[PDB]
RNA sequence: ACCGACGCGCGAGCGUCCAGUAAGACUCACGGGAAGCCGAUGUUCUGUCGUACGUUUUGAAAAACGAGCCAGGGAGUGUGU
RNA sequence: CAACAGCUGGUUCCAAUCGAAACAUGUCGAAGCAUGACCUCCGCCGAGGUAGUCUGUGAGGUAGAGCGACCGAUUGGUCCUGUCAAACUCCAAACUUACAGACGCCGUUUGACGCGGGGAUUCCGGUGCGCGGGGUAAGCCUGUGUACCAGGAGGGGAACAACCCAGAGAUAGGUUAAGGUCCCCAAGUGUGGAUUAAGUGUAAUCCUCUGAAGGUGGUCUCGAGCCCUAGACAGCCGGGAUGUUGGCUUAGAAGCAGCCAUCAUUUAAAGAGUGCGUAACAGCUCACCGGCCGAGGUUUGAGGCGCCCAAAAUGAUCGGGACUCAAAUCCACCACCGAGACCUGUCCGUACCACUCAUACUGGUAAUCGAGUAGAUUGGCGCUCUAAUUGGAUGGAAGUAGGGGUGAAAACUCCUAUGGACCGAUUAGUGACGAAAAUCCUGGCCAUAGUAGCAGCGAUAGUCGGGUGAGAACCCCGACGGCCUAAUGGAUAAGGGUUCCUCAGCACUGCUGAU
RNA sequence: CGAGAACCGACACAGGUGUCCAUGGCGGCGAAAGCCAAGGCCUGUCGGGAGCAACCAACGUUAGGGAAUUCGGCAAGUUAG
RNA sequence: CAUAUCGACCGAGUGGCUUGCUACCUCGAUGUCGGUUCCCUCCAUCCUGCCCGUGCAGAAGCGGGCAAGGGUGAGGUUGUUCGCCUAUUAAAGGAGGUCGUGAGCUGGGUUUAGACCGUCGUGAGACAGGUCGGCUGCUAUCUACUGGGUGUGUGGUGUCUGACAAGAACGACCGUAUAGUACGAGAGGAACUACGGUUGGUGGCCACUGGUGUACCGGUUGUUCGAGAGAGCACGUGCCGGGUAGCCACGCCACACGGGGUAAGAGCUGAACGCAUCUAAGCUCGAAACCCACUUGGAAAAGAGACACCGCCGAGGUCCC
């Protein structure tokens, strides 16, 4: 498969403080995925998340024709595209890193060996006060057809 | 407002091949499998049929016409080689096949019979290298350790006795669906020395879906494509032309909108072809009947379009679309959407209209 | 109607009954409510109505929004308790749109100079703080008058403060 | 600079002394080494900046005007005062 | 006749110093001029000057305010009481302004201030801010003061004339400004604290960023009233007396439409009843009564973050991704990133100083020099032929093409190829003497394109053999099949002018080919 | 030659350009149509191939309805000697 | 009895369909009005689905919520847009896309040159009066889309997979049973569910009916071939009568449900706040709408697929007929 350099966990996490980590990281040369896409999480929620996202009730799919563009409905290229936000990814180091990396559907990870947190991106979902709805991730992609 | 025509079969180019080729299978608990989870010969045209109602909730228990409809004249056909296929990711691949020594004796065409030498154009199915076993043993082999994916057969339709047809024979790989796999598999092996007929996977009044390239024109217009508006008269005379077709930073439209094209041909299936009749073309009859021999049940005296008589196995699937038409192939299968439950093994079909198609 | 390109202040003087003809009479009935004469002053309970705001309501705005401030202070059995006040008057004349002065937004025309708009209408401005009407008795009852303004205000363009007594 | 010493500040902290208490671009010398080894042209990749030119216009990349391209031609001169 | 135009277009080399006006008066004038303002150059003069501030001596009636101070509006009452002003004023700023002194700055080799003279450009402006007038308003019209764009780079703002930083010689190192530090993207997933659950927000300013007079016992913070250990809330739990339906009124009026009365009894206590309710009763509730543990309770105002009034047309958005004990917001704070700005080495230009014939050198000063459209000024032209002085060329001139060097520049010069005979320089003359652009002129050439046309007409015309020939679909022979019938037949006028006939031909012409 | 190449129209131009043959046969009222002689021609001068699609130009036939179409029965049709 | 419903004054907004403004853009030219044809969209929903309220007995309504899947026409006058009118209908909504749409059509109106009338003018001539007539250019370079090929990137035959993509593939109505029932004094008068059918849309097909059918057969007028026979021409059939095949529609066949998750809403358990509470965590249901189901396309999805067999000196394929 794809060689992993670190491979990250991705469970109760926030995406983007992960993707904005893998996806810097990447620039500077690191190869790779992250896993346990399906539970990674977003705050904030079951409204302005399953719309202005990519539902067939979102519309995100459906959306257009010939013009696009088009998003994702799976957990991996939904936050994949994350990723290449946050990536100059046209062109150069940009895609380069980028290809350079993966997110891998998940349950308990794929693969072999659990991978790594990241600096805290942790949900902390456990009497949360600071806590409240938040839960995307497969879910979200779960409402949309996978 | 509404769009014209409707966006499904896309894009709408040719067809490639002019057999059909299924999408998808039924899917299948207690079975076999088929092997020829689809079976299919194919049309002459049809009259139609007086027949007793079925059982409906309805007061209609009694005599009423339907298109007894276009009868298509199968079979036998026979299945040489079942094939296995194993191992992703990616998608499905062959294994290896089977074989089988019978060869119809006209399989050469599109087949065997092929120049030793090696030929600029590519080699069809021909077979002398044979290796039975081991084809069984790769493919159980590759089952417990491996995988394997749904097993398939050849099949191949014989012009036995058709209108104008030939040694040709143009078949493709029918599912089998059986139960387990392991078992299912062990009947494609059996159901392949041998050979098959309608009856066996079918049955009146069991619907099935049907597929078969539309007939029809090369290029022609908007109206006659998706339909369009014609006019108005200004560019009347000339041919019909929408307007013009997107308009804005795209100089080109890719449209989804009103385009000539090519028409005809198609590809498409119909869905729950209800299968009145089952047939043949010897002479059984429950009470004296017409002898020296007589003919087919259903075909038209003056012989039925330009092919005419049959003779042998047939089929009567009413309301016949049939998805494409006269003496082309069409391919059976099994309802896989299904809506209304399955009638009875016979219909009664009391009448059957016979007359030539002129007059 | 509406009162948009009214109730701002970006002109100037006048008023001037000199200068100006032909100005509507207002519709606002008396500014005198309540019994008068006897200083109603000597009273528990205060008042209300301060603006909060900048300014000019038109007579339209004051005199359905007062009297209707006033129907509902009838509870106060007719002739028995309270006087009301109002304070400023509807001096102030607005012009608008005759076509003949400038161009664009009004008291601007068509041409250049020439028809200032034509008198319609009169209002009295305010400014941040001020009160626009007000008097009490005793608690007559929580406070009916306090009620009054709550509909009186609600037909201003400005977002009245109650105040307390 | 610390530390420590003294003196201030409601306090954070400051003042005075300790104290202007190795390294440091260039250049050179000795020794050793390099000859595609040290020092433009064509095309291309990367970084920064960048929507022609001229004219018209308050404002032109302009959906304001001109030119398909190139060569050659193509506009302040004479007399008198 | 090269008509005239106030109108459109065009007007070809480099560099250095300065550097506008889009306003005023007059004008058959408003698409133009002249004269002033303003820009520049030259000569003169000679010691002061005044963009800033302070003080002194004067000028002023806008803001505000007020009107028992004029004036004119504008309430009520039996003197009290309610309001106003561009064309009101008993008052009265900030502030603008004349003059002087003072400090500052500037000037006497950089000659200021000023005087005289030459040359203009310019008299369609625009935006921000403050003050305006008109107008519903406007990316509106029209003033004024000022700074900017025009004619101003560079950094930031997603993009973007005038918003922020910033005014710019070249090159180099360094530090900052605005702004920014989760990623895209340099620098923090910075610290202490609090709010927000709406993805509010991540939007200084603005045509541009809307939101005015939907909801939330999610959570945090702040305030106010009342009730509490004479025991609150639940505060919570339970209960909601007799005369009597009080008298009157009323259709009814029974504690509760209204008026009058509000006693008495039995009580632990209970109003001739606090509110809801009924047609009136009923019923609920308080008010009122009993119980219960023990400490706060209840009512309400405000703010923070989040959560679930407010309608638009191709695909939603803070620049995007995405973010919630934040990557939001507010109050503080620490460290960084980040311009051509500021600092710093060398060089260049310009000005000035010293020396000098010199504007040639050399040394020196610039914190108080270095952006620029129109325009003024100044250093660095080309063409023809004549003459004097003087050079080059077959060991390759001029011209041409491509390329190197110099000059702000017009333009000069060299190298290579080509070309194969003429060509310069200096000085003095001479005159049919002058590029990127003008729907510019002339020529040449690419794409368009192996594309359109060689079909359409009441005349749809050929086919099979053969002849000739280097070559034959269409030149000729035969056969078969057709077309034209007032004409596709016959004879002629005009007009053409050798197109007629023969022989030889195919480079030209023939809508393909051709004998 | 006298003209769908000898004339005028920039051309081997579907245009324009006078006179006499008006007694060839059938037809019929006819110097009309249609067909055919005599006479002229295959030079209204590019060909070859695909059942030869879409689309276009000319045009034929369309059941039942019969102007509902449209500014308007435009176009076509109807009638016919 | 504010709040079933209607709802002023005043105040705050949203949209960008009307109108006005900008005199900002274009006068070396962005083709007019109306119509037509063809595509997409908006709400803020007219019908249909599921709901809440009622001044909800029922029936019929009225008002409100979720919701854009599907549906939402034909004619008479007028150039008209608009609008008036008629009969149908579930209803016959409105608006944006350069007042969408002239390198698409039409050309009736405005607004050229001709002319008449009325009015005005001494007159030429005029009119924000009326009227008759009055032209529609271009061979597509780029881009866009609809379809079709050749290559490149990641041995062949046959059969499949399914990332994704399209659909309205279905919408609606009438009738019967229920039932002359429930409800109601009576008059009147439902529903769940089960059936039959119609209409609009969609796909396909021609046995049947119908159209065409200048294939064919016949009748017949004129004329020419002497007559007869047999024929030509009469636009490309002279005309009339009939009509095979095929192609067609006016003909015929087929086009669900159900399941999952929701909105409005109805509830359950349930705290914060000992009670109460559909909500705060949790949960049961619940729309024609969403997903699936179903039809169609789809190895160029660069992770460029799978399987079986044949084959690498001959499997297959192209040409050929």
């Amino acid at each position: 498969s794809v060689e992993p350099v670190v491979v990250i966990d991705g469970k109760g996490h926030l995406v983007g403080r992960l993707a904005s980590v893998v996806a810097k990281q990447l620039l500077n040369g690191q190869k790779i995925v992250v896993v346990r896409a399906e539970e990674l999480n977003i705050s904030g929620e079951f409204f302005r998340n399953k719309l202005k996202y990519h539902d067939f009730l979102r519309k995100a799919t459906a959306f257009n024709k010939t013009r696009g563009p088009f998003h994702f409905r799976a957990p991996s290229r939904i936050f994949y595209k994350a990723l290449r936000g946050m990536v100059s990814h046209k062109t150069a180091r940009g895609k380069a890193a980028l290809e350079r990396l993966k997110v891998f559907e998940g349950i308990p990870p794929p693969y072999d060996k659990k991978k790594r947190v990241v600096v805290p991106q942790a949900l902390r979902v456990l009497r949360l006060k600071p806590g409240r709805k938040y839960t995307t991730l497969g879910k979200l992609s779960t409402s949309v057809g996978w | 407002a509404p769009r014209h025509g409707h966006l499904g079969f896309l894009p709408r180019k040719r067809a490639a091949s002019i057999r059909a080729r299924v999408k998808a299978f039924p899917k299948d608990d207690r079975s076999k499998p088929v092997a020829l989870t689809s079976f299919l010969g194919y049309k002459a045209g049809m009259t139609t049929i007086v027949r007793d109602l079925d059982r409906p909730g309805s007061k209609f228990h009694k005599r009423e016409v339907v298109e007894a409809v276009t009868v298509v004249d199968t079979p036998p056909v026979v299945v040489v080689g079942v094939v296995g296929y194993v191992e992703t990711p990616r998608g499905l691949r062959s294994l290896t096949t089977v074989w089988a020594e019978h060869l119809s004796d006209e399989v050469k065409r599109r087949f065997y019979k092929n120049w030793y030498k090696s030929k600029k154009k590519a080699f069809t199915k021909y077979s002398a290298k044979y290796a039975q076993d081991g084809a069984g043993i790769e493919r159980e082999l590759a089952r417990i350790k491996k995988y394997a994916s749904v097993v398939r057969v050849l099949v191949h339709t014989q012009i036995r006795k058709t209108p104008l047809a030939q040694k040709k024979a143009h078949l493709a790989e029918i599912q089998l669906n059986g139960g387990s796999i392991s078992e299912k598999v062990d009947w494609a092996r059996e159901h392949f020395e041998k050979t098959v007929a309608v009856d066996s996977v079918f049955e009146q009044n069991e619907m099935i879906d049907a597929i078969a390239v539309t007939k029809g024109h090369g290029f022609e217009g908007v109206t006659h494509r998706w339909g369009t508006k014609k006019l108005p008269r200004k560019t009347h005379r000339g041919l019909r032309k929408v307007a013009c077709i997107g308009a804005w930073h795209p100089a080109h439209v890719m449209w989804s909108v009103a385009r000539a094209g090519q028409r005809g041909y198609h590809s498409r299936t119909s869905i729950n072809h209800k299968i009145y009749r089952v047939g043949k073309g010897d002479d059984e009859a429950n009470g004296a009947t017409s002898f020296d021999r007589t003919k087919k049940t259903i075909t038209p005296m003056g012989g039925f379009v330009h092919y005419g008589e049959i003779k042998n196995d047939f089929i009567m699937v009413k309301g016949c679309i049939p998805g494409n038409r006269k003496r082309i192939v069409t391919l059976r299968k099994s309802l896989y959407t299904n809506t209304s439950r399955k009638a009875l093994e016979e219909v009664s079909l009391k009448w059957i209209d016979t007359a030539s198609k002129f007059g | 109607r509406p009162a948009r390109c009214y109730r701002y202040q970006k002109n100037k003087p006048y008023p001037k009954s000199r200068y100006n003809r032909a100005v509507p009479d207002s519709k606002i009935r008396i500014y005198d409510l309540g019994k008068k004469k006897a200083t109603v002053d000597e009273f528990p309970l205060c008042v209300h109505l301060v603006s909060n705001e900048l300014e000019q309501l038109s007579s339209e705005a004051l005199e359905a929004a007062r009297i209707c401030a006033n129907k509902y202070m009838t509870t106060v059995s007719g002739r028995d308790a309270f006087h009301l006040r109002v304070r400023v008057h509807p001096f102030h004349v607005l012009r608008i749109n005759k076509m003949l002065s400038c161009a664009g937004a009004d008291r601007l025309q068509q041409g250049m100079r020439g028809a200032w708009g034509k008198p319609h209408g009169l209002a009295a401005r305010v400014d941040i703080g001020q009160i626009i009407f007000s008097v009490r008795t005793k608690d007559s009852n929580k406070d009916v008058v306090v009620e009054g303004l709550r509909r009186a205000r609600y037909k201003f363009p400005g977002q009245q403060k109650i105040i307390l007594s």
